[PDB]
């Protein structure tokens, strides 16, 4: 190569920088997949939890984060690093709401969370946050919306969205699924969230190994699927 | 100095020297009428001699291809731009970085 | 090697870096200014002239700082509008506190000082730009100078700074005049110094510059000269030359 | 070697002038033919 | 003032479409004085146009090259370029018409000693392929190879050839 | 061992950092800026990876005044400070001096910013170049900055990938004057000189500068326009 | 008061094409004179004056700032400044001493700088504009000059009529302030000249 060892955050001879695109691949360290899902009126975040010793807990495992009552999240990458990035995110929808009086759209917040980011990059002497973040919220006289922020400091909206390991795998099954004419009602959306997963990583779980959160245009809050009726999903999809 | 007394630089030639290389190789060469010599080394700011060659051989080659022996003054204009080759400089973002 | 910062000193013993931005000075334009009596000018050379361009400001090498001094400019586009808004920001501190110009030499001293002192402390850049001065005081009258990237200065007759201006400089001693040193002479002599440095043939209007300082009244009147009227000029010294070798 | 190197150049430059003494413009014209060949690097201004 | 200029070309547009050159031919001697009331560079399209509906009639050759050397007498008269090499490049078309054996080469050489001369790039590349046309109809082909190439280095320097490249092609 | 750090030169040439970091700009998606009679035409070219990225999320054309536009061609992520920089620095002319801040005054003052990042020694520069536009004072302007700080002013240019195509294009291809709906024809025409696929609404996106004011354009307009585009 | 310490008097009046603009000349501390050549008119590019009254300290404090800041804008732009760009400009300067604030009362008078239309505007101690059609005044004798003005001024006025009205409002207004007079200065400017007459006053 022509070989700079990039050891510090600058360019190289073709154009690029490789420190910041080796925190791409330090995601896939988690061991872990998460899938968001935009079809109609609602919005559903499934993700699979894994839980390796019954000496360990159930309740303190999960990734599903509630950001604020209508905005939740979901973190992959790194654990330690993800939380940090969660509680920036909580601070600055607080901040919103003090200085401007009124409920901080998801569209915003990925745009503070990505600029912090950016700084890291731009400026040197701290580790870019090996972490990435899917959001979920509702929008009025805009429907719900599914962000993604990369740890460049990149964000985009849109609709299928795949996240961990098996992003290029789980991606090339919803451009198939994504393509047709759907109307995506709510157990049309479930059902694929799981069935996109449902090719992909060969498990079987009795119904106690993903989270679900979900939200909608008829309660607009964040919610967290009860064990219960996840297994009524399981086997609703699912003569 | 105890050894090599004469230190004898080579510079490119001037453009009545650049005229002279030009009428030794177009002695053989069959010229046509009416054709200023002056003006073809005129277009070359900056010539080795021995490119003043390539330009002979190559206003004789576009002769060739006609199956013909003459020539014209506008030959030499096209082999001049051909000899005389640039690089190009693109973008002129560098070439403005640095003015 | 001694590659690291302005700091340190080689042995035996000099200062690379400072070496190396005054040198890289040669692959700049080129600029230059002559004597005269009640008068002085600047001539520069317009670089990169492809046909896509606007010239929205006339008015790029030369900058009009004061109100009877200009400069040329020669080196780093990024270091040299630093040193402009800097350096007109001096002079109209110097007017808040006497209500009088600046007297066109501790102008010059100030400058340096600042051009100096990023070669002292570390870890920064020297400034890589050389350019000239033209200005009128009570003092001494019509004056020129001499900036370095060292933060050295000069006060020259004639001088010339940029690309080839290494044989530019022979030609001024060559034609150098002395007692006589009227603008028309002046402007004469300045585009057949070009001729020479410059190879472009034919020496188009496009591809220079003249400005002028002249002191008309009381007023000191600094007068960049459009392209029609560099026209009369470039055709006046190729009339001169067609007539030159009729004695051959 | 170089005041030898000086002492022939004029030598040889008053027979280019056609003649046997040798004024001073000959060593003029002989320091200037022979030295300039390796003198290069300088920071002229730098100092004073 | 309109209303005048569109019904005289209302009746120049009934000339043509409906087929009689007599009447015709005498609007296109109407309309001289007529030239010298919009833009001088954008007079000459609509003379090209009322030229290119006048000879697209009929082949009637008793008027129509006789009056596109009345036009150059009036060019000789009034010194337009651009009109000019526009009554030119038409005319030596037309010699092709019939092809005419020494005098269309004759007008394409002293035509194009004055367009390789002047300062225009985009019809120096029709003039120099339609002469390909006819050193190729007199069977000269080392000529018309020649003229071929001469044209493909010129063409390569302008806005559009956008019919002339399948033309050239 | 000089192209590691950006505080020291090269011993014969320049700054190796700032010409590294042009590179990068080469690597962005093609744009396009055409200065018309009456109004400036800025084009860019936006394909997403998939079907599934929205279009209507994240915009290129940007408003900085309502007379003010600019595109890049470079890193997105670092667009989007120096915008934020460019507004808030707009708002502090308008702060002094209650008056619309002319165009060739905030590209003294944004190049000044991209400056500032070219200093000593743990930072990096912007990879990013602009095109800024603008309609002051009757006659339009179009601008260009660069990472090292230089700024311009075209009559009509092109950056990113293929640009040295699409420079040969344009030099072709420019007059001294067309009218605003001439330029926004060949400022589509040579956006499709280097393309992959079929070039539709959501492709492309479109802004102009009347001397009514910046406006860019809407996905019907961008298609109607594309619609019998030569 | 503090405006009352040197006494000033200061007026614009606007007419047809041009625009006129006059003081008074005595310097002085409460009761002493001390000169009759004090400057409170100062240029500010062509066609383009600006008048300062109140404390002589802060006119002449005032008038070198802006000077200050008016020479770097005219070269960071090629072009001269606009007369609404200048007024904007000192309700910054005044501003900025929100709660130290100098003790005068500007009056900017000028003509356009690309047409003729002429411009008038004063401005508080702390910088709240006032743009009129007809005048403009400042100084300890603002009420006499009301009374004066109101009376005198009419739309449309050649230079003049205009030079006779401003000169007959200042003559007889100063003369009945105390700590205003030994002399009144008057500008009248427009699109081709610059006039500048002083006026035969009671030296009481």
């Amino acid at each position: 190569s022509a070989g700079f060892d990039r050891h510090i955050t600058i360019f190289s001879p073709e154009g690029r920088l490789y420190q910041v695109e080796y925190a791409f691949k330090a995601i896939n360290q988690g061991g872990l997949t998460s899938v968001a899902v935009r079809g109609k009126d609602c919005a559903v975040i499934v993700t699979q939890k894994k839980v390796p010793d019954k000496l360990l807990d159930s309740s303190t495992v999960t990734h599903l984060f509630k950001i604020t009552e209508n905005i939740g999240c979901v973190m992959t990458g790194m654990t330690a690093d993800s939380r940090s990035q969660v509680q920036r995110a909580r601070y600055e929808a607080a901040n919103w709401k003090y200085k401007y009086g009124y409920e901080i759209p998801v569209d915003m917040l990925c745009k503070r969370i990505a600029d912090i980011s950016q700084v890291y990059t731009q400026n040197a002497e701290m580790r870019p946050l090996g972490c990435c973040m899917i959001l979920i919220g509702i929008d009025e006289e805009q429907g719900p919306q599914v962000y993604k922020c990369d740890p460049a400091g990149y964000y985009c909206g849109f609709k299928a969205t795949a996240a961990g390991v098996k992003q290029t795998e789980s991606t090339s099954f919803l451009e198939k699924k994504v393509k047709k004419k759907f109307d995506w009602t709510f157990e049309q959306t479930v059902e694929t969230a799981i069935t996109c997963l449902s090719t992909v990583l060969s498990i079987d779980f009795k119904p106690s190994e993903i989270e679900v959160g979900v939200v909608t245009v008829e309660n607009p809050k964040f919610r967290i699927l009860t064990e219960a009726e996840i297994d009524a999903h399981l086997v609703a999809l699912a003569e | 100095p105890g050894r090599i007394d004469r230190k004898i630089e080579f510079p490119p030639p001037n453009e009545e020297a650049r005229l002279d290389i030009l009428k030794i190789h177009s002695r053989k060469m069959n010229l046509t009428r009416g054709i200023n010599l002056r003006k073809i080394a005129e277009l070359m700011p900056g010539a080795s001699g021995a490119e003043v060659k390539g330009v002979c051989t190559e206003a004789g080659m576009y002769a060739l291809r006609e199956r013909r022996v003459h020539v014209t003054q506008e030959d030499f204009e096209m082999a001049v731009a051909k000899v005389m080759q640039k690089d190009s400089e693109k973008n002129m973002s560098i070439k403005k970085l640095w003015k | 090697r001694y590659d690291s910062r302005t700091t340190i000193f080689s042995p035996e013993g000099r200062l690379y870096q400072v070496e190396y931005a005054m040198e890289a000075i040669g692959h700049a334009g080129t600029c230059l200014g002559i004597l005269a009596n009640d008068g002085v000018l600047l001539a520069a050379e317009r670089r990169n002239i492809h046909k896509l361009l606007d010239e929205v400001f006339f008015s790029e090498k030369i900058y009009k700082l004061n109100e009877d001094m200009a400069c040329s400019v020669a080196g780093i586009t990024s270091d040299a509008n630093v040193l402009t808004n800097e350096l007109r920001l001096i002079a109209q501190r110097y007017l808040l506190q006497y209500q009088e110009p600046i007297p066109c030499e501790q102008l010059v001293t100030a400058l340096c000082d600042i051009k100096q002192a990023y070669t002292q402390f570390g870890g920064k850049r020297p400034f890589g730009v050389s350019l000239l001065y033209i200005g009128w005081d009570k003092h001494y009258g019509f004056q020129l100078y001499q900036s370095d990237p060292s933060g050295n200065y000069g006060g020259w007759k004639a001088t010339c700074i940029g690309n080839n201006s290494a044989a530019a400089v022979s030609m001024l001693k060559q034609d150098y005049k002395e007692g006589e040193m009227t603008l028309k002479s002046a402007l004469a002599l300045a585009i057949k110094v070009l001729n020479k440095t410059m190879d472009v043939s034919k020496l188009s209007a496009e591809k220079v510059e003249i400005a002028t300082l002249t002191r008309e009244n009381g007023k000191t009147v600094i007068r960049v000269l459009k392209q029609k009227e560099v026209e009369q000029l470039i055709k006046k010294h190729e009339e001169e030359e067609a007539k030159a070798e009729r004695e051959k | 070697a170089d005041i030898k190197a000086i002492c022939t150049e004029a030598g040889l430059m008053a027979l280019r002038e056609r003649r046997m003494k040798v004024t001073n413009e000959d060593f003029k014209k002989s320091k200037e033919n022979v030295l300039y060949k390796k003198q290069e690097g300088t920071p002229e201004g730098l100092y004073l | 003032v309109q209303v005048k200029e569109q019904s005289i070309l209302e009746l120049g547009s009934l000339l043509a479409k409906t087929g009689q050159a007599a009447e015709l031919g005498g609007l296109l001697k109407y309309v001289r004085p007529f030239l010298n009331s919009i833009s001088k560079a954008k007079a000459a399209r609509l003379v090209r146009s009322l030229l290119d509906l006048f000879l697209d009639m009929e082949a009637a050759t008793g008027q129509e090259v006789e009056l596109c050397l009345e036009c150059i007498e009036w060019a000789k008269s009034e010194k337009r370029t651009f009109l000019r090499q526009a009554l030119e490049a038409r005319l030596v078309s037309l010699y092709f018409d019939t092809k005419r054996y020494q005098e269309a080469l004759h007008l394409g050489s002293q035509l194009l000693r004055e367009l390789k001369k002047m300062d225009d790039k985009a019809l120096l590349v029709e003039v120099q392929l339609l002469e390909s046309k006819t050193y190729h109809a007199l069977s000269n082909l080392p000529k018309a190879r020649a003229a071929l190439t001469s044209a493909r280095t010129t063409a390569n320097a302008i806005y559009c050839p956008p019919k002339l490249q399948a033309t050239l092609d | 061992g000089y192209s590691f750090s950006l505080t020291t030169f090269s011993p014969s040439g320049k700054l190796v950092q700032i010409e590294y970091a042009l590179a990068a700009v080469a690597g962005g998606a093609p744009s396009v800026g055409i200065k018309a009679a009456n109004g400036v035409v800025l084009a860019t070219e936006k394909k997403q990876k998939s079907i599934l990225y929205d279009e209507r999320s994240v915009h290129k054309v940007e408003p900085i005044t309502k007379h003010i536009g600019l595109v890049y061609s470079g890193m997105g992520p670092d667009y989007r400070v120096l915008v934020h920089r460019a507004r808030k620095l707009a708002q502090q002319y308008y702060l002094v001096y209650q008056e619309p801040i002319p165009t060739a005054q905030l590209v003294q003052r944004v190049a000044s910013v991209m400056q500032e990042y070219t200093q000593s020694g743990g930072v990096r520069p912007f990879g990013v170049s602009l095109l800024i536009c603008g309609w002051n004072e009757g006659r339009p302007y179009l601008f260009q900055s660069d990472p090292s700080g230089a700024y311009f002013a075209w009559k009509a240019t092109a950056m990113g990938k293929n640009y040295v195509n699409g420079k040969t294009f344009l030099e072709k291809r420019y007059n001294e004057d067309l009218e605003l709906e001439d330029a926004i024809h060949t400022a589509i025409l040579t956006l499709k000189e280097s393309f992959e696929g079929q070039m539709t609404e959501d492709n492309i996106e479109v802004g102009i500068c009347n001397e009514a004011g910046f406006r860019r354009l809407t996905p019907t307009e961008v298609k109607d326009y594309l619609a019998a585009i030569a | 008061s503090i405006m009352s310490y040197n006494g000033g008097a200061v007026m614009a009046m606007k007419g047809k094409n041009c625009v006129a603009i006059a003081a008074d000349r005595r310097f002085g501390i409460q009761a002493q004179m001390v000169t009759t050549d004090f400057q409170k008119i100062f240029p500010m590019g062509d066609r383009l004056y600006i008048g300062l009254a109140g404390l002589a300290t802060d006119v002449q404090t005032v008038a070198q700032r802006l000077k200050f800041r008016l020479n770097l804008y005219e070269l960071k732009e090629g072009r001269q400044i606009k007369p609404y760009t200048l007024m904007s400009m000192v309700a910054n300067l005044l501003y900025e001493k929100r709660f130290g604030p100098y003790y005068t009362e500007p009056v900017i008078a000028g003509l356009d700088p690309k047409t003729f239309k002429p411009f008038i505007c004063s401005l508080d101690l702390i910088g709240c504009p006032m743009v009129t059609d007809d005048f403009v005044v400042s100084g300890t004798c603002a009420e006499q000059m009301y009374g004066m003005c109101e009376s005198l001024w009419e739309p449309n006025m050649d230079p003049d009529h205009l030079f006779e009205t401003i000169s007959q409002a200042m003559l007889n207004a100063v003369d009945r302030d105390a700590v205003s007079g030994m002399g009144v200065i008057v500008h009248i400017i427009e699109k081709d000249k610059i006039t500048t007459r002083t006026l035969k006053a009671r030296m009481d």
